[PDB]
């Protein structure tokens, strides 16, 4: 669940 | 109006299209993540069209580039609009993949459709290439993302405009549009997703037709004052009943106690008002003495007296429809000075007059026939018919409850749209438990529009509360079911 | 009385004010310790008028000095008496901070009010500042403690003097007064401890008037002996319903079986009478041969031989009120020589030399509405009014149990208060069912006033344990709950 | 870099600015909703400066007005930039509220403070206003979000420029920024959101400083065919030692093993080279007899034998630092013919001209400490200086891994960043335990710079694996812990 | 536990 | 959770 | 819960 952020 | 909210804040707020444009796309990105996971095992069929729906789906199509398996768009216009233009530049400048042709074997190496071909642009029926594309998507078991509104679906009717796209997933802008919300549309919309894509709230909070929601209901509940008696939550009465109809009037009275009133009275034909106590002893039910098993002019008196101590009164389920019953219910509802909620039978012989002569108000509550047969159009032609339902209440002074799989509910002014329920609801007393929940919550103080609207969403959620399959659900069950669905409200 | 507790305490006991004083503060502090958790988080905001109410607030806000963020008293009184002096001279000497000036924003800078304004010694109506600090205090929403009472409650009767505090908590001393059990105070009283302060445990429990409590009426329920038959457990007879009101008899019956009657009896206008027993065949529902669905002198011999067999007659629920009823009644009640319990339409027909003449006891179990037309006052003048229920009972022999959201059951020299129930019963049926409890506690061998205080006890507490909303609650289901509401007495 | 990308995304990939302008924003509220929760309670003060960190900052506030308790913009800047002029509009247009004062007390009124002042933008120190407001941000307690970087913090060194902004939040845009990663700044930094906002992904990914990842380092995780034998996974010598530093040769040469190296031999001068295998008796540990308790160039001859059946030497760890080892470190670096881990007290007598004319392969494993003294420069001139670390491994053709709290690992052309790992690291024998690590990989195949990137990844994994307290953490325990950090790799 | 409250 | 969707 | 008491 990555398309907008990566942590 | 939305594409009208659209225009002002383009034009008036100065948000560029563009800006809307990508705010839509994105959106549907977002959507799809959440309801499929990770997107970067899937690959992705994009169908644009020339308007800007299509313009909404190659912002899709640019922002799945290099996150995913493969994305190829299948272009099938002829024109473009400028936006639509300027994001099939950015696509193509991003290194996608479009194409014009379709081939019907294409559908093979993708696993996900999205559906930008026709949004609220779409005018007229489906023909073609337009229309052997979408059978195409329909027949091939893949899962399908409509940008808007499904391709096909007039947005403002929920009709099918001869055919129209199937989706698993619709996201759409702003505010759910009426072609989601109205069947078929509702249908073919699958799991809805509405995305703010940054109109101003001011705006969107200015539409007059709205879908009746849990918050709204919940704010409507009326108040249980713990210092009370049973005068406070008011005294309904209800006339209903025939030699031949002898369950109509339990099922009416225990709907208006369910729902919390503090007194319920029947006035039923002797001796079949026994019927009531003898399954429900809450209950009053009072014998009217008749000459062949139906009310008639010599029980107007007696039903004017018994309504002076009453709150609001309940005509019409299982009344019977021959002439002595038409006099006596529009005789009856033009003396009485008292809110009437009127269904069934006492629809099926209502002289409209009498709706517009009366000082007090009225809720009426037909299904499609009834409506039908009241302003003598077909069926076809009320089904979903939310204009006509305006222009009734408007005219009539009343608020109209259209019941169906989506029931509307309307004085004239504002129209509300309920989407609760399922099939269990189509099956004889289940409006007659609607007829008495309304009538209860307008003798707690609810106006008849607020007390229409809280029970078409409450007798919906009772039934989606039975735990067998629905297809079982009967009249009494359902009674059962509605303190669960206001407990569970809160 | 309990200002007369506090005087001997201090008189003949001699334990000084102060101490009492002390200690009713730190049983604040304990209490808010034990509702809010670590206090030590919190800014307390304490409104301490002159009186000894206030020289309460002064001692907590001392006791809250070094060990919470921050402590303020507005002082709101005049002149101090000399424990509030005291206290307000010790608090100041441990450093703390007085204001007496009120600044409508100083709200914003707190989060517990500790509203130490006015308590016991609260005269006549508030107003001016009193008034506007007490709606700031409502309308801020902050958490709000009440010492004793909420100020604006009158303690004596639980009026609100034009205007009162509405309290998260209320901490009070001694016993509970009435302004926190009967409404509206005990709206405003919003969760209640009473403290131990230190008064002799012999003075607090020479207090006249109580409320019931679990423990009182776990050890007045009858024993079930084993080696039993259904005669242990007595005879009931219930004269009830008319062709209006058929269902009453069934709920009162099943009333009385509900709470362990061996046998009980309905005597019901033909054929009324078989709507009872197709709902409950464990009754008997004997026909009576009426003229036209009442009950009338012409049924008098027959309803005195039903008596001889009885422990105890309840006569009312839906005998309809008409001249005829009233001779009935009036001439049953004469010669009956049985425990009564008189509801409903026999109070409103009832001649109360009838209950003077009476050597066999009676109960009486009307709402005020009843109780109103019975003693010729309005519903106003007869609500919650105690004083005039005690005169009432003592004057005329009888047990009277005046329903409201707290009942009062009293017998002239002992007045108990009951708490328990909701709103779902505030609905017709609920009324019926108690008094076949009241009339089957009778038959197993309580006294007329064991049997109404253990009976508005359980009939509330049955309510309560409805597992929906409580709003839906209809006497049949209360029925069904009286047994687990017996289970979980004990 | 990274500012080229928004100009190409711009210029040639013609996204307009205002839509990627509306992508920072959006995914700002995102970002805050995801770590808050709902967002409808909170009250917001977003802080604009007149740059286009500032327009980000009213695309945020724009997007909450009405959907959030309260908004308000203290715009700081003087003039706007166009993106950021055109976002102020819209943010007024839409009913926002500015404000050009900052009243000290205006953080009482809030809950959340977004930091849009300075991003990338950022030059020169930060005075007057600008940090008297930065100041009372960072006093007051609120939860704060930065848009791109912390205002104060230098983007492309991690340096404070006199005073910045402590963030709960930063959520920046394409890819991290060495100011994020490098300290103070990573500190500053808080929790670290990096968001798509629609670059290329082509330009995203070109980018060549790059954050070591978990999945980075599986698929460089040497593969484990089954047919294997120990030769397979490679042998290493570790020369190290003295009878000063008995200890170092252990952790090295544990550190080998544990990465699953197939021999490891260590030589130490007798009787130190015991010590190893009465701990580890696994390990060889080759007595080497020596003069004084150090090596010699005595063992010259004796090192380079027991070079020949090895893949990779490592040399350093306790060695102690005079002129003999001095002497032998450099003749022996000059003469072996195999890939070198260069550690500690080799690396304080290393010739760099040694480095430059040896064909094979080094990795040189400094503190900055030791940095300093190898280039002649000061620690503060050498701390997170990775332009001067990719200057230097360019030069004498080896990996640097410049080791702190970040560990920057080059080869002149590619240079990572480590974030793994904890205080208890900042303990003697970590290194010697890194060491081994590296040279452990080596000897299975993987290139110096691959070795070198998952090792510092894994060393810091097993160091936040210890399940007590970090600070208790000792060399011992982290070898222990290796093998779970590279079972939870995958 | 009720020697200081009643509920 | 609901600035972007409602159900 | 420490007004009274320290443990
Ligand atoms: N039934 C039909 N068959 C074939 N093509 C059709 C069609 N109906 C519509 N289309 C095409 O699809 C285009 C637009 O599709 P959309 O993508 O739905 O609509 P739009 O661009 O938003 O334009 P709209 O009509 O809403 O009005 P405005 O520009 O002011 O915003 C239509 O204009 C038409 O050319
Ligand atoms: N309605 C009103 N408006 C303004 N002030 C009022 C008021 N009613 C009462 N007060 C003031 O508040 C004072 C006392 O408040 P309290 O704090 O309630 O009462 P008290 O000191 O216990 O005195 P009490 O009257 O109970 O009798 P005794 O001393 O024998 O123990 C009153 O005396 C009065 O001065
Ligand atoms: N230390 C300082 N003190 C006061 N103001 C300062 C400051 N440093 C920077 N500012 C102001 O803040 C402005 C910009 O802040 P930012 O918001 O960070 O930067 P920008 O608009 O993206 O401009 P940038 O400099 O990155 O380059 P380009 O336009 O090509 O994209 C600066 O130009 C300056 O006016
Ligand atoms: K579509
Ligand atoms: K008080
Ligand atoms: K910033």
């Amino acid at each position: 669940a990555a398309w907008l952020f990566e942590a | 109006h939305m594409k009208e909210i659209d225009e002002l804040t383009i034009k008036e707020y100065g948000v560029d299209s563009r800006i809307l444009m990508e705010r839509a796309g994105i959106s549907v990105v977002l959507a799809m993540e959440e309801e499929l996971g990770n997107l970067s095992d899937y690959r992705f069929l994009v169908l644009c069209g020339g308007g800007n729906n299509g313009g909404d789906g190659f912002v899709v199509a640019r922002n799945l580039l290099g996150v995913v398996k493969d994305v190829l768009v299948v272009f099938l216009g002829k024109k473009k609009t400028p936006d639509c233009e300027y994001n099939y530049g950015l696509y193509k400048k991003f290194g996608g993949k479009v194409v014009e042709q379709f081939e019907p074997s294409i559908l093979n190496e993708f696993d996900v459709v999205v559906d930008a071909i026709f949004g609220t642009g779409l005018r007229g029926e489906i023909t073609g290439e337009y229309a052997e594309i979408i059978n195409l998507v329909n027949k091939s078991g893949k899962v399908v993302v409509s940008v808007d509104v499904p391709s096909g679906i007039d947005s403002n009717t929920g009709k099918v405009l001869r055919t129209a796209v199937k989706a698993d997933l619709t996201v759409t802008f702003g505010v759910p549009k009426i072609g989601h919300i109205l069947f078929p549309g509702r249908d073919l919309t699958g799991k809805l997703k509405v995305a703010n894509i940054g109109h101003p709230v001011h705006l969107i909070n200015s539409i007059n037709r709205y879908v009746i929601t849990r918050e709204m209901v919940r704010s409507l509940l009326p108040e249980r004052p713990r210092d009370s008696h049973k005068g406070t939550y008011g005294k309904v009465l209800i006339i209903a009943g025939s030699r031949l109809y002898s369950g109509a009037p339990v099922l009416s009275g225990m709907g208006s106690l369910k729902v919390g009133t503090g007194l319920v009275k029947l006035a039923v034909p002797f001796p079949q008002n026994l019927i009531a106590t003898s399954r429900f002893p809450e209950l009053i039910s009072v014998p009217i003495d008749t000459e062949k098993g139906f009310f008639s002019l010599q029980n107007l008196q007696e039903c004017l007296e018994l309504s002076k101590d009453v709150d609001v009164v309940a005509i019409g389920p299982g009344l019977g429809n021959n002439e002595h019953v038409r006099e006596f219910v529009n005789e009856f509802l033009k003396t009485l000075e008292k809110p009437a909620v009127i269904d069934a039978d006492a629809i099926n012989v209502l002289d409209t007059s009498v709706l517009k002569e009366r000082k007090s108000p009225a809720v009426l509550t037909p299904h499609p026939g009834e409506m039908a047969r009241l302003v003598k159009k077909t069926v076809g032609d009320v089904k979903y018919n939310y204009e006509l339902a305006e222009e009734f209440a408007k005219e009539n002074d009343c608020v109209l409850v259209l019941k169906s799989a989506t029931t509307i509910v309307t004085d004239g002014e504002k129209t509300l749209f309920n989407i609760t329920g399922n099939t269990g609801l189509s099956k004889g007393g289940s409006g007659d438990v609607l007829t008495g929940m309304i009538a209860g919550f307008i003798a707690q103080g609810l106006s008849p529009l607020e007390a229409s609207t809280v029970s078409v969403y409450l007798h919906g959620f009772a039934a989606e509360l039975f735990e067998q399959d629905e297809r079982g659900l009967t009249a009494s069950e359902l009674l059962r079911l509605i303190p669960e669905a206001i407990r569970r409200l809160k």
